[PDB]
């Protein structure tokens, strides 16, 4: 299950 | 046993030849299970494995949408990380990142992870109590401050500690046969005479699933390193596994030599002699 | 920096003339992840050749497998020709039953 997670740099 | 779930995110940006491509791929242990391509036809997350193609539409369609954001972001985040480094935009740039959980026999949490690389080299991690971050450099130094104000680790935390560790245990139920497994190496040994006063042996091992083995040499049961070759595990393409490791031995010496075999389907490690 | 692939070419089953099997070329331990890879029949390009998706290992470089059905012969001659960054011309690596 992906991940609802942020990953902005 | 121990098991683990991890998402492989690879994003690579083609200067002069078009925009970002963005690839993720999803395993449970040594099995692939998820793929989304970016420049695919489909834009959905597909099936890659028999025992996931039963979960349901919102299933399918939740993880297109996280994947597709991701997608977007790391694609975005190319132009970003040239901007910090300061890096002309004639330049290939990579950005991978690896996530997910370990779960020890009871199915319970041991250990989360989320790492990041900018080029094949380290840029932020995830640290282990999942609470801060550790930066590579400077730069991954500006992503750290923005995290830790915005509070994200915590949705990290979240996400490893829960749902990760939950549909882990979901998957190593509904592909019980294939990924509860252990096949056992089946093992033999080849011999190559190039000339007179050397010979290579050669121990194998074929068929087995999980990916994780030791292969050792011993002279007189003594270790033995010297003139020894070891290939990367690789994937016979059927879910099993292979490897061998090689040893340059004096002709007439052979018999002294013996390979060892630990496998977790061994109850006892082989032991083979020419 | 850069990280040259490996390559290992192989069956999936032990080769037996004229018994039907899958011909792998696995390539792994590369940086950056573009890569050429071809399965060559007697010099060759075999067409119908499917790959695996893109993944890679914990010092974060790339593997990937390439693979097509195949029925060996005593006679023919298969290999495995890549090409990357890191190399000056393709390199091509014979298939031997005993790799």
């Amino acid at each position: 299950y992906v991940a609802r997670t942020n990953i902005y740099y | 046993g121990s098991h683990s779930m991890r998402y492989f995110y690879t994003s690579v940006s083609r200067p002069g030849r078009g925009e970002p491509r963005f690839i993720a791929v999803g395993y449970v242990d040594d099995t692939q299970f998820v793929r989304f391509d970016s420049d695919a036809a489909s834009q959905r997350m597909e099936p890659r494995a028999p025992w996931i193609e039963q979960e349901g539409p919102e299933y399918w369609d939740r993880n297109t949408r996280n994947v597709k954001a991701h997608s977007q972001t790391d694609r975005a985040n190319l132009g970003t990380l040239r901007g910090y480094y300061n890096q002309s935009e004639d330049g290939s740039h990579t950005i991978q990142r690896m996530y997910g959980c370990d779960v020890g026999p009871d199915g319970r949490f041991l250990r989360g992870y989320q790492q990041d690389a900018y080029d094949g080299k380290d840029y932020i991690a995830l640290n282990e109590d999942l609470r801060s971050w550790t930066a590579a450099d400077m730069a991954a130094q500006i992503t750290q401050r923005k995290w830790e104000t915005a509070h994200e680790a915590e949705q990290w935390r979240a996400y490893l500690e829960g749902r990760c560790v939950e549909w882990l245990r979901r998957y190593l139920e509904n592909g019980k046969e294939t990924l509860q497994r252990t096949d056992a190496p089946k093992t033999h040994m080849t011999h190559h005479a190039v000339s007179d006063h050397e010979a290579t042996l050669r121990c194998w091992a074929l068929s087995f699933y999980p990916a994780e083995i030791t292969l050792t040499w011993q002279r007189d049961g003594e270790d033995q390193t010297q003139d020894t070759e070891l290939v990367e595990t690789r994937p016979a393409g059927d879910g099993t596994f292979q490897k061998w490791a090689s040893v340059v031995v004096p002709s007439g010496q052979e018999q002294r030599y013996t390979c060892h075999v630990q496998h977790e389907g061994l109850p006892k490690p082989l032991t083979l002699r020419w | 920096i850069q990280r040259t692939p490996k390559i290992q070419v192989y069956s999936r089953h032990p080769a037996e003339n004229g018994k039907s099997n899958f011909l792998n070329c696995y390539v792994s331990g590369f940086h950056p992840s573009d890569i050429e890879v071809d399965l060559l029949k007697n010099g060759e390009r075999i067409e119908k050749v499917e790959h695996s998706d893109l993944s890679f290992s914990k010092d974060w470089s790339f593997y990937l497998l390439y693979y097509t059905e195949f029925t060996p012969t005593e006679k023919d001659e298969y290999a495995c020709r890549v090409n990357h960054v890191t190399l000056s011309q393709p390199k091509i690596v014979k298939w031997d039953r005993d790799m």
